[PDB]
RNA sequence: UUGACCUCAAAUCAGGUAGGACUACGCGCUGAACAAUAAGCGCAGGAAAAGAAAAUAACCAUGAUUCCCUCAGUAACGGUGAAGCGGGAAAAGCUCAAAUUUGAAAUCUGGCAACAUUUCUUUUGUUGUCCGAGUUGUAAUUUCAA
RNA sequence: AUUGGAUAUGCCAUAUAAAGCGCUUUCGAAGAGUCGAGUUGUUUGCAGCUCUAAAUGGGUGGUCAUCUAA
RNA sequence: GUUUGGGUAUAGGGGCGAAAGACUAAUCGAACCAUCUAGUAGCUGGUUC
RNA sequence: GGACAUGGGUUAGUCGAUCCUAAGAGAUAGGGAAGCUCCGUAUGAAAGGCACGAUUUUUCGUGCCUAUCGAAAGGG
RNA sequence: CAGAAGAAUCAUCGAAUCUUUGAACGCACUGCGCCUUUGGGUUCUACCAAAGGCAUGCCUGUUUGAGUGUCAUU
């Protein structure tokens, strides 16, 4: 397959293909809207591994965001807010320049029947799962909030704890 | 006065002209009402007024009825003729979707089901 | 007033068990029942058991 | 005391009471219909387990257990079976016979062929007797499906009985 | 903030309910599902022997149960925990297999189609 | 000339969907004066969040998460203040990306048409057919425990 | 009246199918402006900025153990 | 012996510096409201047969 | 009593409002902002019309031109 | 109180009705529009009324487009 070799090159950020061409494409998103629809993602192996599939009720929304929060939970929240009918599932960088770093916005149409039949996407039509990046839900949501399990990562401590026979 | 049974035995023209007659007595009424008027009329302005209710409530049904006859088995129908339960319920998972699976799912449960057992003391 | 009020007593298990014993010791004891207020002057026997 | 609560105080409109409280009172059985014949709806579950002859559970027990009456070498064992168990009470008695009588009505787990099954490994058979598995797998004409010789054995003991 | 406890016999009464539904529903079947008995890990502890998570694979291949059939006859299965010493390989491929001596499996309907 | 495709528009286009309220409990953000506090802002559900180890340990090892008790006012840090172990409650596990179905896109939305079904003429599907989506990858298969 | 999971039984069943176990003279992919480093904020975690990886590699503990992130 | 009605816009401290800029403020000077707050008392007044 | 009670009383094609614009405000295009929201008003917006024709391979060609609110004292 | 005689200021509740507003949705906040259909009248190219429609963002599909965007066409 061919997304090994895209999952390579994109390990090759600076190479003369990759900054050649982060400047056309970073002047074409430029030029474009702050949000945008992408017809198709530009790292389609990228979004593949983040839980986009290409059919019906997947959505990709480019955004830039000026650097100088997270500028990727900035993104996420922004694109949330731009279509409010979809659920954010995930979100990568795609490009930067010294002003601006490009994220590209995965979401996900609950009332598709396309969605709601399928059975491993189910889980975000249920309304448990309304605005996942607004309350820090997301991989980078999670990220953020210090979630996550080891040593690295309040009322218990505030309260006092009056058993009856004491 | 009017009684439901008998005027669902009607047809709707017949119900828009008994309706009209009684719009004619109810204003009929109040007139007598603001004229000075007795126990008997005042007290037969409620049942009018009832008996108009009964109408119209007798021919909305039998338009309605009709709607659900002609939208029956089609794939879209009026939003007053749908299902009002709740915001939330409307947008839920339905049972069928609910319950959709995976084959590889479907091949666990048929393979390995939960077991019906029990441990002897 | 707060609820967190102690309402509740520990009582060693001990204790608890001693008290149930000195009860039921004195419920075999007539003079006791009369002064507890028990119209039992004409019970046949002290303790009063009967058959099952 | 809330504005909602002081809105149907006020109201003329009867509270929606409901009656479904009622402490003490134990879920009844469904699922098994021998179990249910057999539990008393009073006692506890584990005073009913005990009494059916069950483990309810097959764990230590975390607690002091009730007492009403003042009671009166890796090898050899990996290597040994368990003579199942006794069935000391009567309800595990009926659930024993219970599981044989049914295991032996759904015992029969052998099919029949199919009319296209049946003339794919006929056909095999008539070249190649009814030995050679590995032969017949490798011929190419007659085992179009490319079945090993593991699956045409099952074929043919299928079409045996 | 004060946490009170007027809801300690409540919770004790919720929780012998929730144990009454549960057998209310699997009503033959144990209400808990057998643990394996392991050695906790330190040099005060490790005298005792306690529960814990699940068989090890290598548990369950040694007593004759699939890691598929596992679950389904209420077996706990423990991907994570290994077995470095064979007496806790005996220990707990013994349980397992006491286990399945007192165990009745009652049969399943089966679907069987006419032709083959 | 004719036609593919890409990108981008438009429609009171076919059908959907978002907002506001409640807000005890829950998750984010922001945050003082004297506290991961109050206030402010965002978003949920009947619970939420967390969750099947880039986890502990140094043992004869443990084994997702959560909660209770303990650890323990201990270690550490210089008054602040844990966690592993231990005891309990409840227990359930999993799905993807990365593989050529390649002897056959095996996948799916929608239109129309029948046929069923219903907490229900109100719900929910099935079968057929057609147009599309999709090879810039939709099914089946696999998730490291393999 | 409406439901739930079983039981018995009827009909239907696209099984030329699909699984578990057990064997190997054949294979076994594992997530990047992320980890990390430098530096600046908030309180080791996290955020910005500059720089920017690897493949028995990487993380975390004590040559070893343990784990397998994005 | 040019005011004014209605409608309107809007900069708003202080020194530093030639200016620009800063160095802290500000919502200007303030007012009112509600919460924080039961802020800070070596004190005043009172403290029950 | 301008109080209490009981009833009644305001009639428009031409009089005012309704319409227009004023200084200004303001949504939209876009861009900021962690954010409640802020800047922005023809701005690098595809910013909306009219006519012609024996019907044009019965699949439309040719030509032309290119928000709203704010005045019962202003305009009508 | 009068009056009425399957009653009821009854209960339950699965069918309906549900004015003007409000997230509030044609545009404004006494009003002013547009589109579709139907109807009336003692007057019918006029006037009137009625009913049903016309907010924003986004998704899926549909239709109609635009491009000195990438090409093919003996």
């Amino acid at each position: 397959g061919a997304y090994k070799y895209l999952e390579e090159l994109a390990k090759k950020k600076q190479s003369d293909v990759n900054l050649f061409l982060s400047r056309v494409r970073a002047w074409e998103y430029r030029q474009m809207n702050v949000i945008h629809r992408a017809s198709r993602p530009s790292r389609p192996d990228k979004a593949r591994r983040l839980g986009y599939k290409a059919k019906q009720g997947y959505v990709i929304y480019r955004i830039r965001v000026r650097r100088g929060r997270s500028a990727r939970c900035t993104a996420e929240e922004r694109v949330g807010r731009y279509c409010s009918n979809l659920r954010v599932l995930n979100s990568y960088w795609v490009n930067q320049d010294a002003t601006y770093k490009f994220f590209e916005v995965i979401l996900v149409d609950p009332s598709h029947k396309a969605i709601r039949r399928d059975p491993r996407i189910n889980w975000i039509v249920n309304p448990v799962h309304k605005h996942r990046e607004s309350r820090g839900l997301t991989s980078i949501g999670k990220k953020s909030r210090g979630i996550g399990k080891g040593h690295r990562f309040w009322l218990r401590h505030n309260t006092l704890s009056l058993r009856r026979y004491r | 006065a009017l009684k439901t049974f008998e005027l669902r035995k009607q047809s709707q023209e017949n119900l828009a002209e008994q309706l009209q007659e009684l719009r004619q007595e109810l204003a009929s009424l109040r007139v007598q009402k603001i004229a000075g008027g007795s126990g008997s009329k005042l007290s037969k302005i409620k049942t009018t007024r009832k008996d108009i209710a009964r109408i119209l409530t007798v021919i909305n049904e039998s338009n309605r009825l009709a709607a659900r006859e002609a939208y029956k088995n089609k794939k879209y129908i009026p939003l007053d003729l749908r299902q009002k339960k709740t915001r939330a319920i409307r947008r839920a998972l339905t049972p069928y979707e609910q319950s959709r699976k995976t084959l590889k799912q479907i091949k666990k449960e048929r393979y390995f089901p939960l077991r019906k057992y029990a441990l002897k003391a | 007033t707060k609820t967190w009020r102690k309402w509740h007593v520990k009582v060693n298990q001990n204790e608890k068990r001693y008290a149930i014993a000195s009860a039921v010791a004195a419920s075999g004891v007539p003079s006791l029942l009369l002064a507890r207020g028990h119209r039992i002057e004409e019970i046949p026997e002290v303790p009063l058991v009967v058959d099952d | 005391a809330n504005p909602r609560q002081r809105n149907k105080q006020r109201s003329g409109k009867p509270r929606l009471t409901r009656r479904n409280a009622n402490k003490k009172a134990k879920a009844k059985i469904y699922g098994n219909f021998v179990i249910q014949q057999n539990w008393d709806k009073h006692a506890t579950l584990r005073q009913n387990y005990a009494r059916l002859g069950l483990l309810a559970t097959p764990n230590y027990v975390t607690g002091g257990v009730e007492k009403l009456y003042p009671d009166p070498t890796l090898d050899d064992v990996l290597d040994k079976e368990i003579s199942i168990a006794p069935a000391k009470t009567e309800v595990v008695r009926q659930l024993e016979e219970e599981a044989v009588k049914k295991a032996a009505r759904q015992s029969n787990k052998m099919l029949p062929l199919s009319a296209f099954e049946h003339a794919y490994i006929q056909r095999l058979i008539n070249k190649y007797g009814t030995e050679d598995f590995e032969s017949m797998a490798k011929d190419v004409k007659l085992n179009s499906k490319l079945f090993n010789g593991s699956k045409l054995k099952n074929l043919y003991i299928r079409m045996k009985a | 903030y004060v946490k009170t406890w007027f809801n300690q016999p409540g919770r004790k009464l919720r929780r012998r309910q929730a144990r009454q539904t549960k057998a209310a529903k699997i009503a033959p079947r144990p209400v808990e599902a057998i643990r394996p008995a392991v050695k906790p890990p330190t040099i005060r502890y490790n005298m005792k022997v306690r529960a814990g998570r699940g068989f090890t694979l290598e548990e369950l291949k040694a007593a004759g149960v699939s890691r598929r059939v596992a679950s389904t006859i209420g077996i706990p299965v423990d991907h994570r925990r290994r077995n470095r010493s064979e007496e806790s390989l005996q220990r707990n491929v013994e349980r397992i297999k006491v286990y399945l001596a007192h165990l009745i499996v009652f049969p399943r309907k089966a679907g069987q189609p006419k032709k083959g």
